[PDB]
């Protein structure tokens, strides 16, 4: 409900202002969501982290139907897949060393 | 106060553009010593 | 310019005409003769390239396994037919949209009908089954046109060897179902010619 | 009004100049996906499939860049700037791109296939014209992947407008040599075929088109 | 925006004669198929000899290219001057009319 | 000329008919679906058979939906307006083969299976174009193998 | 509330369709093609529902 613009009462740019908005809120809250998904990767465990991506990639995708959603969308969920990689990784046959036992 | 650890982005702040456009890192070129070993590595 | 002549007979009690002045109109007649006969040239010339489809490998050694239709003979023909009748039916509505439509059914029908001759022996070269296919694409041209065109159509129905039995007649009257299958796919394309 | 419309013409050449420099420098930027391409391999890395993702990015934003550039502006300038700057920077892009590393016989087919893909890309911008950097740089980097010193004499006696022939001949020399220089290991190698490329550095290389010095 | 302060605008660094000058000769028709790899490789690789590619670069790919916003800007204004020069360069109506 | 949605497009389309400017209206509508499909192509060759299959699905599927939009919107608007639709259809089919040939510049025929299957997808609403592909095969029989 | 209506619409309705479809063609999914084919009813989302 920002880009419902009968445009433009700014007029800056001619339909390019909200790009700067979700750009910048991407930027500042990016590094906060970084550690919030990194520290807090342990507190993003191999449970509903799948529902975290499932509730992020849908919201990464139905976006404007896209407008500049890149570095958060690619980089963040990329690192989330790296987290599911490591979490399933140690959750793999290290966690099946009972079969070694 | 551009020392070798606090010279780039604190000079690139909001009203820290009251320091110079190529003299942001050399904001102490108004001093005796300018900016402590390569003041001028920003405009290029 | 007729009403400009009648209203040009206002003060003007000359007589009014003397349609030897309308030699100009006869000149306009000749101009009209130059006009549509220009474009009905080139479309016919483009429909001359119609013969590139149906001579090349159509009604050849043709199994023609019940594709209803497959008549690229009639398909691309009626396509460019509906392209010309597409792009001029608004401003030139009931111009040679209609007149050149009738003449297109003519030149269509005649330059069609003289292809069945060289395969008058009615299985050439595989067309025992494609007898019914040329019967099918022959039946495709019953979209909306006139009756003397349909007269020459059914004249070309009896053109080949068989094409002389009434078994061909009632047999194609049984083969009408696959024509109805072509009459829904494809429907909406040539539906504009209705 | 001639100074006026003269100056507007000067802004036209400045602006279209800037656009052509933008696309061309986007390309030369994009060739640094090879820098680094994470150790373009030695003699093989088989397999060796595909496809140096940064080059696919180059094809991508090249393609969309030509899409929007065909949207806004008029045609002839776009064909001009894109045509000249694209094909030329493709060719010299391959030329300086030769200065890379030790070389791979399978990776010859890899970077060959990538180069053929970018030939398909700038071709997909325009190919009916002389899309010869396909032929020139394909036979030239393939000629680098060629390791025959007899072909090194034979080709460049017949083809290859290869004005960097100092570095190009020293590079295909460094390519037959780049197969040689890690053919073994310690040594890697004895430089005996590079004694034949020291002699052939004097002979298959320094018979350089009657300026016999390379 | 040059006023370098603080940017190695390598596009603007590539605005240097004779590469800019022969680039105007490469803007003449543009070049009329004398698209000199002499000229293109010389000037366009000349400032770009700095690494060069190379190898092992110290070079481009997000090192100071123009952004997409500035691209749509420059495309916009060049469309504007193209729409200008017919319409406003027409009326010269010799020679003070 | 601006909305990627349907409801304003549907609505102001039939409002433009409600003025009675239907021919210009349809032409603008077809132009919007042209620009639509055009920009839908802007999401990505990565490798060929995928890319062709993708491409056919966009273009033909949108044309077929546009046909249901047409008979939807232009309720008892006759033959003529439909012929304008046939114009736009045939245009885009030709543009498809132009994009096919646009990278023949270097194929395997499963691509063609994708294409002809979806063109029969247009025969679900009854429009043949396979014959154009038959002449495409005919004159392009080099890398079809 | 509006966001929950939005991801309600996409996550509840749309991925149900593009996983329900395709089902004709394997993968290739969640992308420009399903952008193109879905496109159904209950695409009528962004007219008034939060605006």
């Amino acid at each position: 409900d920002i880009n419902l613009n009968k445009a433009t009462e700014f007029i800056l740019v001619d339909n390019n202002y909200n790009s700067t908005n979700e750009f910048w809120d991407g930027l500042m809250d990016r590094l906060s969501p970084y550690l919030s998904y990194f520290i807090d990767e342990k507190l993003k465990t191999e449970e509903d982290m799948i529902k975290l991506k499932d509730f992020l990639c849908i919201y990464v995708a139905i976006l404007e139907n896209f407008k500049l959603n890149i570095e958060p969308l690619y980089k963040i969920l990329v690192s989330i897949f790296e987290k599911f990689c490591s979490v399933s990784l140690r959750a793999f046959d290290d966690e099946f060393q009972i079969l070694l036992n | 106060t551009v020392q070798p650890e606090l010279l780039e982005s604190l000079t690139k702040e909001g009203h820290l553009a009251d320091i110079g456009r190529d003299i942001i890192q050399s904001y102490i070129s108004n001093r005796e010593d300018f900016n402590h070993d390569n003041f001028i590595n920003s405009v290029k | 310019a007729f009403p400009n002549i009648l209203q040009y007979f206002d003060d003007a009690f000359e007589w009014n005409l003397a349609s030897k002045n309308l030699e100009l109109f006869s000149l306009l007649s000749k101009m009209e003769s130059s006009i549509f006969g220009n474009y009905l040239s080139d479309l016919k010339i483009n429909l001359r390239d119609t013969l590139e489809e149906k001579f090349h490998e159509i009604n050849w050694p043709m199994y023609t396994s019940n594709s209803f239709r497959v008549g690229d003979y009639i398909i691309e023909a009626l396509m460019i037919l509906i392209v010309v009748h597409s792009e001029c039916f608004r401003i030139g509505p009931q111009l040679i949209h209609k007149i050149l439509i009738e003449t297109q059914i003519f030149i269509a029908r005649y330059l069609f009908e003289a292809f069945k001759p060289y395969v008058g022996n009615l299985s050439n070269d595989g067309s025992l089954q494609i007898i019914v296919d040329l019967e099918f694409f022959q039946k495709v041209m019953g979209p909306l046109l006139e009756k003397d065109t349909e007269a020459t159509l059914r004249a070309c129905l009896q053109n080949c060897f068989q094409n002389d039995t009434n078994r061909l007649q009632k047999c194609i009257n049984e083969i009408n179902p696959i024509v109805s299958a072509n009459l829904k796919r494809t429907a909406i394309q040539f539906a504009a010619f209705s | 009004k001639f100074d006026e419309t003269i100056d507007g013409f000067k802004t036209l050449k400045f602006k279209l100049i800037t656009i052509l420099r933008f696309n061309i420098r986007a390309l030369c930027i994009y060739d640094i996906g090879s820098f680094f391409q994470n150790t373009k391999i030695w003699n093989m890395d088989v397999g060796s499939i595909e496809l140096d993702q940064n080059i696919a990015s180059l094809i991508s934003e090249l393609r969309r860049t030509e899409s929007k550039l065909k949207q806004q502006l008029p045609e002839k300038e776009k064909n001009s700037i894109f045509i000249g700057l694209d094909i030329v920077n493709n060719y010299a892009l391959i030329k300086g791109a030769k200065s890379i590393k030790v070389l791979n016989h399978n990776g010859i087919k890899k970077m060959l296939r990538n180069v053929n893909v970018l030939q398909h890309a700038y071709r997909n911008l325009s190919s009916e014209p002389s899309k010869i950097n396909m032929n020139v740089t394909m036979n030239f980097y393939s000629l680098c992947g060629s390791s025959e010193a007899e072909l090194f004499e034979y080709i460049k006696d017949n083809e290859l407008p290869h004005c960097s022939v100092e570095d190009l001949k020293t590079i295909l020399r460094l390519q037959f040599s780049e197969e040689m220089h890690r053919q073994l290991k310690r040594k890697e190698q004895s430089k005996e075929g590079a004694r034949t490329k020291i002699g052939k550095l004097k002979s298959k290389l320094n018979a350089v088109h009657t300026a016999n010095e390379k | 925006g040059t006023s370098d302060r603080h940017l190695t605008r390598k596009i603007i660094t590539a605005w240097l004669q004779n590469g800019i000058l022969m680039d105007q000769e490469q803007k003449i028709l543009n070049g009329d198929e004398t698209l000199f790899h002499e000229e293109s490789i010389e000037l366009f690789k000349e400032i770009p000899h700095f690494y060069q590619a190379g190898k092992g670069l110290s070079k481009s790919d997000l090192f100071n290219n123009l952004t997409l916003d500035t691209i749509l800007q420059f495309s916009a204004s060049v469309l504007w001057i193209l729409n200008w020069l017919p319409g406003l360069k027409k009326a010269i109506n010799i020679d003070e009319v | 000329l601006s909305s990627n949605e349907i409801v304003h497009l549907k609505s102001g389309t039939e409002n433009m008919i409600k003025l009675g400017l239907p021919e210009q209206a349809l032409d603008l509508f077809l132009q919007n679906r042209s620009n639509f499909i055009q920009d839908l192509i802007l999401q990505i060759v990565d490798n060929p058979t995928n890319y062709l299959t993708q491409l056919a699905v966009i273009r033909f599927q949108t044309i077929k939906k546009t046909v249901e939009d047409f008979q939807d919107i232009f309720k008892e608007l006759g033959a003529k307006i439909s012929s304008i639709l046939v114009d736009w259809c045939s245009d885009e089919v030709d543009n498809h083969f132009k994009l096919i040939d646009k990278q023949l510049l270097n194929l395997s025929p499963g691509s063609i299976k994708s294409s002809r299957k979806q063109i029969d997808g247009l025969k679900a609403v009854g429009l043949d174009f396979v014959y154009k592909l038959d002449e495409f095969i005919k004159k392009n029989s080099d890398k079809i193998r | 509330v509006g966001q929950e209506f939005v991801a309600i619409y996409e996550n509840e309705l749309l991925p149900q369709w593009l996983e329900t479809r395709s089902k004709m063609k394997l993968t290739n999914f969640k992308f420009n093609s399903p952008i193109e084919i879905s496109m159904r009813d209950e695409s009528f989302l962004a007219k008034l529902n939060l605006g």
